[PDB]
């Protein structure tokens, strides 16, 4: 996160930290006790699939406390339309080996219904993005969970307001600033773009890609979660398949 | 207007334009100056656009130059107050006033729903948590 | 389906209607950092009244966009700041009393679409010191002018001779649309 602030411990309870072989890999979003939504590109270079770990209730990566809970990721589901090294369909559904315990520091973000997300949430102007990603485009990552409020743009506006690169599909949407001051960044990939509406937060986006980080003339791009609600729900009701990695058809 | 021999009398705006309808020449015969006659004539001859009573639902019309402006009562909008504010209870309009989910229904009124972990209150619009840790709420802020 | 175009604001005394071409739509309005609000749902008119939305804060800058139906095709309107752009209506001379060598000319404090409590605020209520009125009066072949910060003029008159008056509502700080049209003429 470029240009944001530390999320006070406990005010970003659905945020997830993903680690491979103990190394920081990406962010994610808890949506119930056993499922986590993250970005598919986070897994393009994984080799030891039995070494993915999801940590909840994390905040400061330099201190350990009782709010932290770790779980092996039993399954990583990606749309079978996603292509490593490309931008479209950047989403993944992760099944934790064991459910996490819901506490004051670990709570799931609501997965909304498709139409509510399309016709209402899509027009709430600001949403929060968060992660332990880079603080500067060139820079190193953050030790404390960082959060940033960003305004959403309809795609026609995003393109018109951007310099002339992957295409913004209907499975994406832009959010942020083009003045070069605020954006999420690479290490924030897979983390939540959460929208607040009438007392409740809902998952509307996933940190996905962008030109550099907070590059002038560009906006961050996020997976448009409303297009995957049925996909995520059918899968969540599915039986655990052999092997960690699974590719499920989409639609 | 002009009646038999009235034009022998010097011009009088009251008698001819107020108490009567005066043409442009009678008006010019009064102000004499062209720029003055036009300034007077532009309004005098405009007409009252409110004549047709365009404002609906108890609105109040205010005439302008070749146009009007409708002032409406609270529950109305539109150029002519033709829009009923109390008839916009659909899901696309402010989420049907629902706290969470909104379902339109052709003919009848819209219904509101809630996400798992919540339940719809008796007001038909609000949702309340049924679990201790419902999704979307930040415990330490609650 | 084709995207609306030539979106134009038509505003006077704050009655604000968004118009467009060509002759099913839905309009959304917002301030640069507020949520988007839908208006004129699936209307087949090529216009939409937005008065109730903009009078909530006339000092704000709104942006509107017209969606089209047979993300949706849409077009943005120009930005619109009521207070700096709503056209002042045609004023009216309310009265003029003479007192010897002077004459008081009073301009009517016209109502606007801006609501506050159970009422409509006047043009004065909304602009305060920002609004002045100009007077153009004559008898003689020349014209004269006087300006005022209130809704009243106090001028000198040569006894006996007849006078005619006309007023204009003006907001001097303004760049564009700074003067209303001339009021109807009124004479003694
Ligand atoms: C999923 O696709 C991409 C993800 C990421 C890394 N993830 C990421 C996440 C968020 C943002 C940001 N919001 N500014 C920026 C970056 C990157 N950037 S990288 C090479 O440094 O890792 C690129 C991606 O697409 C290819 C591409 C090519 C050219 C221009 C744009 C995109
Ligand atoms: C009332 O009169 C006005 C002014 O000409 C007209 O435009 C309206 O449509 C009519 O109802
Ligand atoms: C004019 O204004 C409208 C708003 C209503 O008050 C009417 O009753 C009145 O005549
Ligand atoms: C991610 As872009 C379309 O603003 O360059
Ligand atoms: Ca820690
Ligand atoms: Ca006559
Ligand atoms: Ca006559
Ligand atoms: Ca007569
Ligand atoms: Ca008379
Ligand atoms: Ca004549
Ligand atoms: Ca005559
Ligand atoms: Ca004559
Ligand atoms: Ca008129």
């Amino acid at each position: 996160i470029v240009g944001g602030k530390v999320c006070p411990k406990g005010e970003c309870p659905w945020q997830v930290l993903l680690l491979v072989n103990g190394a920081q890999l990406c962010g994610g979003t808890l949506i119930n006790t056993i499922w986590v939504v993250s970005a598919a590109h986070c897994f393009d270079k994984i080799k030891n699939w039995r070494n993915l770990i999801a940590v909840l209730g994390e905040h400061d990566l330099s201190e350990h406390d009782g709010d932290e809970q770790s779980r092996r990721v039993a399954q990583v589901i990606i749309p079978s339309t996603y292509v490593p090294g490309t931008t479209n369909h950047d989403i993944a559904l992760l099944r934790l080996h064991q459910p996490v315990v819901l506490t004051d520091h670990v709570v799931p973000l609501c997965l909304p219904e498709r139409t509510f997300s399309e016709r209402t949430l899509a027009f709430v102007r600001f949403s929060l993005v968060s992660g332990w990603g880079q603080l500067l485009d060139r820079g190193a990552t953050a030790l404390e969970l960082m959060v940033l409020n960003v305004p959403r743009l309809m795609t026609q506006d995003c393109l018109q307001q951007s310099r002339k690169s992957p295409n913004i599909t209907e499975y994406m949407f832009c959010a942020g600033y083009s003045d070069g001051s605020k954006d999420s960044c690479k290490g924030d990939s897979g983390g939540p773009h959460a929208t607040h509406y009438r007392g409740t937060w809902y998952l509307t986006g996933i940190v996905s890609w962008g030109q550099g980080c907070a590059t002038v003339g560009h906006f961050g791009v996020y997976t448009r979660v409303s297009q995957y609600i049925e996909w995520l729900q059918k899968l969540m009701r599915s039986e655990p398949r052999p092997g960690v990695l699974l590719r499920a058809p989409f639609p | 207007a002009n009646a038999f021999l009235e034009e022998l009398r010097p011009g009088s705006l009251e008698r001819e334009c107020k108490e009567e309808q005066c043409s442009f020449e009678e008006a010019r015969e009064i102000f004499k100056d062209a720029e003055r006659t036009k300034l007077f004539w532009i309004s005098y001859s405009d007409g009252d656009q409110c004549a047709s009573s365009p404002c609906q639902n108890g609105g109040s019309c205010k005439d302008q130059l070749q146009s009007y402006i409708c002032f409406c009562l609270p529950a109305f909008e539109g150029r002519n107050c033709e829009t009923h504010k109390d008839d916009q209870l659909i899901c696309v309009n402010e989420n049907g006033g629902c706290e969470q989910y909104c379902s339109d229904h052709t003919g009848t009124k819209r219904s509101c729903r809630c996400h798992e972990g919540y339940s719809l209150l008796a007001d038909g619009v609000s949702c309340t948590p049924t679990v201790e840790y419902p999704c979307g709420k930040i415990p330490i802020l609650e | 389906t084709v995207a609306a175009y030539n979106l134009t604001w038509k505003s006077t005394n704050f009655k604000t209607i968004l118009e467009w071409e060509p002759k099913v739509y839905t309009v959304q309005i917002s301030t640069k950092s507020g949520d988007w609000k839908s208006k004129c749902f699936y209307t087949t008119d090529t216009e939409c009244d937005l008065t109730d939305e903009i009078v909530k804060d006339v000092k704000q800058t709104y942006l509107a966009r017209v969606f089209s139906y047979p993300e949706p095709l849409y077009e943005n309107s120009p930005e619109f700041t009521p207070y700096l752009e709503t056209n002042l209506g045609q004023p009216t001379i309310q009265s003029f009393e003479q007192v010897g060598t002077k004459v008081n000319v009073t301009v009517e404090d016209e109502r606007t679409l801006v609501r506050r409590n159970n009422t409509f605020l006047s043009l004065r209520d909304v602009f305060g010191k920002d609004l002045i009125y100009t007077l153009y009066y004559w008898k003689s072949s020349g014209k004269k002018t006087a300006k005022t910060n209130t809704n009243e003029f106090l001028i000198d008159v040569d006894k006996g001779e007849n006078y005619c008056f006309s007023v204009q509502a003006v907001i001097p700080s303004r760049t564009v649309n700074r003067k209303s049209t001339d009021s109807p003429v009124e004479c003694m």
